[PDB]
DNA sequence: GCTTTTTTTTTTCACAATCCCGGTGCCGAGGCCGCTCAATTGGTCGTAGACAGCTCTAGCACCGCTTAAACGCACGTACGGAATC
């Protein structure tokens, strides 16, 4: 469908709050969706690359952990 | 019960537990927390090993010895962490050699 | 027969570590002292995180370590925070830290 | 009179609340659909381990939380309290993510 | 008729000049003695291949130039044209050099 | 006195010129010296480690190159 | 000097929200069990690196000359930061 809107305003505000943000421009929310999307495209492309190299039709968490390590964004706790 | 054994999956968790009961005997550890401790041990294994692999390779040597591990450790860990980790690795080698 | 771990006075599996080294494409050959040295280092580091992660639990009035407890422990120690600066601990959350200028007067 | 907090006071509460907590702050389903949607551009009819989507979410939110820290510093640096697109953009330019 | 350039004009000429050139901009000897001075604090009676000290300089100069580019944006971001210590500090904070 | 002062105000001004800076606070010259010393500290520490590991009393260019690669600042042209 | 006027400042005073407590009940930490697979023990061969002994590279010490860059300082313009709106 068209799911990027499903990253709602309030959910963006929540993340920003955890990030210590007090006041938030009206323009931030679309700007953040762009960044989040860019972030996902890159991580997933490498994940999928790993999946395809393994001749599988199902992305594993390792595919994603390995992709994340490739982006200098190591993740612990999903078999890493 | 049900047939076919689930396929083996190595972990460090029994050793995390054992170290846990030395350091904090009245303290346990959650499922995901252990996944983290595993992901940690594996991270640092990889880092240390890789650097030792390189050290050995730069100085034209086929063999990774306790020497390489020490040097890698000095390169990788911060100050106090390296000292202690160097002490314990030395202790462990010293102790192992004399118990042959 | 007694394990190489027991000879070295360790909890971590010296035999396992030695095999991982042989099977991980690091060098052609592996010294006997290497896996002993390494195992010990991984155990030390592990002990140093568990000491600090236990303290965060006890301080939360909890018996079992969770991801938060690890995170708190790690980021509140300058050295560990450095070691794991580019590492994300899932279900860790962040240290409470509100910038002083954002506070009321 | 009906009670009212002044602008800034609930914002600070929300901070204290979410910094205390560790739960994921994006709604799991809309995220999962987004993961599947992006993944189609590269390869169609793809399955996902559930843990792979959780991993992907854990990673997204840690990235973005972190990015908001840097962003909040860039707004503060220009004597502002409000984050703006140019704050995010500068942060990212310095991190090296963007040219 | 004594000629005078306005504040900024020569700076602008210098930028243009130095961007065009590739030659190292720190005097080599004071640099070499600084490398030797700092090297003592780890090991005494250390010898340096000349190329080793040149690598170190090529390295030091690229990193600092780069940091100035990032610092410069931090100044501009705060509606200034003058770089200041806090600009360098934000930059290195965002780069992940300092906490 | 300090070799750090051998990195002069005019050399610093040139570096910041190459990095496109037009106007420079007086304070920067010390601040810069701080950063630069920490930079060298970190790179030299790791280089000398490679030297001490090679059983030499002479730091080669390669020692620096490996030290600069480890620090994420890969360097071309010096026996890479 | 003191009265009047006025903002501060400071205290009462309701009300929302966040914190502790015990009570409850459920589910995964935890440990036990029996099997399997990888670690150990104890063989042998082979060479990889420690070592001595030599070469001779290039890294350091040092001097004397020529500028070129570094250093102060006199001067003022244009920036920064404060304040108000
Ligand atoms: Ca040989």
């Amino acid at each position: 469908r068209d799911n990027i809107q499903g990253i709602t305003k309030p959910a963006i505000r929540r993340l920003a709050r955890r990030g210590g943000v007090k006041r938030i421009s009206g323009l931030i929310y679309e700007e953040t969706r762009g960044v989040l999307k860019v972030f996902l495209e890159n991580v997933i492309r490498d994940a999928v690359t790993y999946t395809e190299h393994a001749k599988r039709k199902t992305v594993t968490a390792m595919d994603v952990v390995y992709a994340l390590k490739r982006q200098g964004r190591t993740l612990y706790g999903f078999g890493g | 019960g049900k047939k076919r054994k689930r396929s083996r999956k190595e972990s460090y968790s029994i050793y995390v537990y054992k170290v846990l009961k030395q350091v904090h005997p009245d303290t346990g550890i959650s499922s995901k927390a252990m996944g983290i401790m595993n992901s940690f041990v594996n991270d640092i294994f990889e880092r240390i090993a890789g650097e030792a692999s390189r050290l050995a390779h730069y100085n034209k040597r086929s063999t990774i010895t306790s020497r390489e591990i020490q040097t890698a450790v000095r390169l990788l860990l911060p100050g106090e962490l390296a000292k202690h980790a160097v002490s314990e690795g030395t202790k462990a080698v010293t102790k192992y050699t004399s118990a042959k | 027969a007694k394990t190489r771990s027991s000879r070295a006075g360790l909890q971590f599996p010296v035999g396992r570590v030695h095999r991982l080294l042989r099977k991980g494409n690091y060098s052609e050959r592996v010294g006997a002292g290497a896996p002993v040295y390494l195992a010990a280092v991984l155990e030390y580091l592990t002990a140093e995180i568990l000491e600090l992660a236990g303290n965060a639990a006890r301080d939360n009035k909890k018996t079992r370590i969770i991801p938060r407890h690890l995170q708190l422990a790690i980021r509140n120690d300058e050295e560990l925070n450095k070691l794991l600066g580019r590492v994300t601990i899932a279900q860790g959350g962040v240290l409470p830290n509100i910038q002083a200028v954002l506070l009321p007067k | 009179k009906p009670h009212r907090y002044r602008p800034g006071t609930v914002a600070l509460r929300e901070i204290r609340r979410y910094q205390k907590s560790t739960e994921l702050l994006i709604r799991k389903l809309p995220f999962q659909r987004l993961v599947r949607e992006i993944a189609q551009d590269f390869k169609t009819d793809l399955r996902f381990q559930s843990s792979a989507v959780m991993a992907l979410q854990e990673a997204c939110e840690a990235y973005l939380v972190g990015l908001f820290e840097d962003t909040n510093l860039c707004a503060i640096h220009a004597k502002r309290v409000t984050i703006m697109p140019k704050d995010i953009q500068l942060a990212r330019r310095i991190r090296g993510e963007r040219a």
